[PDB]
């Protein structure tokens, strides 16, 4: 069985702080 | 036929003697640090 996992599983790449911006 | 063999450490063996060897690495990354100099902090 399946389903659409749509946007989920993103994760903060490095311990570093930014604001404001698109990386 | 065998994958594995010995080291033969005789001491009568320098370039066939065993050296011990150590290898330090540093985790440089971005988590906070817990292995630091001895340099004192300041206020």
């Amino acid at each position: 069985a399946y389903t659409n996992s749509f946007t989920r599983g993103v994760y903060y790449p490095d311990k570093v702080f930014r604001s404001s911006v698109l990386h | 036929y065998f994958p594995l063999q010995s080291y033969g450490f005789q001491p009568t063996n320098v370039g066939y003697q065993p050296y011990r060897v150590v290898v330090l690495s540093f985790e440089l990354l971005h988590a906070p640090a817990t292995v630091c100099g001895p340099k004192k902090s300041t206020n």
